[PDB]
């Protein structure tokens, strides 16, 4: 009776959810919404178990009750030691990256440009970036601030989704899932890479495995890091190879959350299925790789090295940090 | 400042 039913948000992660059903032996099962918040809605019914989510994500869902179990962990150093599975997660860096060739754009020049962000309520793509705007300009008008935008959820007629492509037919612009182009930490990058937008707001990672041949895809595969620099909250422009001191956050890692009831019996589910198909996994890369999706971060980032127990059976505000809940709690003033 | 919004 440890059967999973997995939330897929779109029908990529669907198709990807129905490989894994399958090759799990039914030991999950997929089900689909069109957006992350559909898709804790039905977690909330009992309709659904369990799904993984950024951490703006983890907010809305945490205030509903639903708690972390298990968070993404991707490559190290310091504790090295340690299995994968035990090891503490470091969270990653929320950075402002633009193009080299796009000179004088700092921080301070943001106002009027052209912005592409992840979709709104997720941690790197927007409530950190927007979070720091209201409060430097001291206004909560967050949607006049730029020009132009891609914000996958936002008013669809609004200039918040103005920049976003929708997909491959253009049906769908701005819908907060990987069937918008601009979705997601790779939609965001390539609205910046293919120059749509003038800032992205993403994550150091992002930068790294979509520049320099790590990304195969055709809209990445000639892009070069040196093309491009990062936006430190002091005014200067770095190098991408600068994150540690040029990132506007420290972000808590994407987690799965789950109904309290069901939190340890998705756990022991999970913990199993990624022995088969996490990262050495026993049966990927033969038959399936949880954690792959060819760089389109579908159900799991990408990068994601293992999921990771947590210490101290921490609530939602205890994983996600008591001062990104409060950030999260302000820029919600707004609106 | 509090409650889930659905
Ligand atoms: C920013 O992100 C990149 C990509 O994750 C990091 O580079 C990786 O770091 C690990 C170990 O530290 C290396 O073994 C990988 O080979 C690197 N990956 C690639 C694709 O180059 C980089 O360390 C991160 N920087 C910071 C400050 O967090
Ligand atoms: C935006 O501004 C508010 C107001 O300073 C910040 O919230 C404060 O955060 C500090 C540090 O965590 C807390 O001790 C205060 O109690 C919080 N203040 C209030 C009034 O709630 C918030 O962190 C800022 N946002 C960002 C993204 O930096
Ligand atoms: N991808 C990440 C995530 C975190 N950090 C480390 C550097 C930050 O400065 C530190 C904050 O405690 O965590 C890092 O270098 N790279
Ligand atoms: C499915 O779960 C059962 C019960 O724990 C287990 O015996 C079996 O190995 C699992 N198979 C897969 C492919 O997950
Ligand atoms: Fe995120
Ligand atoms: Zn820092
Ligand atoms: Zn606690």
């Amino acid at each position: 009776y440890t059967r999973v039913v997995w939330c897929a948000v779109g029908p990529e992660e669907q198709k990807k959810c129905q490989q894994w059903s399958q090759q799990s032996g039914q030991n999950v099962t997929c089900a689909t919404a069109s957006t992350t918040d559909d898709c804790i809605v039905l977690v909330l019914k009992g309709e659904a178990d369990a799904l993984n989510l950024d951490g703006g994500y983890i907010y809305t869902a945490g205030k509903c009750g639903l708690v972390p179990v298990l968070a993404e962990n991707r490559k190290s150093s310091k504790h090295s030691s340690l299995d994968c599975v035990l090891r503490p997660t470091e969270g990653y860096l929320a950075v402002a990256v633009v193009k080299k060739a796009n000179e004088g754009l700092t921080w301070n020049s943001l106002k009027d440009k052209k912005s592409c962000h992840t979709a709104v309520d997720r941690t790197a793509g927007w409530n950190i970036p927007m979070g720091l705007i209201v409060n430097q300009t001291g206004s909560c008008a967050f949607d006049e601030f730029f020009s132009q935008s891609c914000a996958p959820g936002a008013d669809p007629k609004s200039r918040l989704c103005a920049l976003c492509a929708g997909d491959d037919q253009g049906l769908d612009k701005c819908v907060p899932n990987s069937k918008e182009k601009y979705y997601g930490y790779t939609g965001a990058f390539r609205c910046l890479a293919e120059d749509v937008g003038d800032v992205a707001f993403v994550k150091n990672d992002t930068v790294w495995e979509n520049t320099n041949g790590e990304s195969t895809a055709d809209w990445a595969k000639n892009l070069k890091r040196e093309d491009f620099r990062l936006l430190c909250l002091d005014g200067t422009r770095k190098p991408v190879t600068e994150a540690q001191s040029c990132h506007l956050a420290v972000a808590p890692n994407h987690a799965v959350v789950s109904r309290s009831d069901r939190a340890a019996h998705v756990e022991q589910v999970l913990l199993h299925q990624q022995a088969l198909f996490g990262k050495n996994g026993k049966n990927c890369p033969d038959k399936f790789c949880l954690f792959k999706s060819e760089t389109k971060n579908l159900l799991f980032n990408d990068n994601t090295e293992c999921l990771a127990k947590l210490g101290g059976r921490p609530t939602y505000e205890e994983y996600l940090g008591t001062e990104y809940v409060t950030a999260i709690a302000n820029l919600k003033k707004c609106s | 400042l509090e409650a889930c919004a659905f």
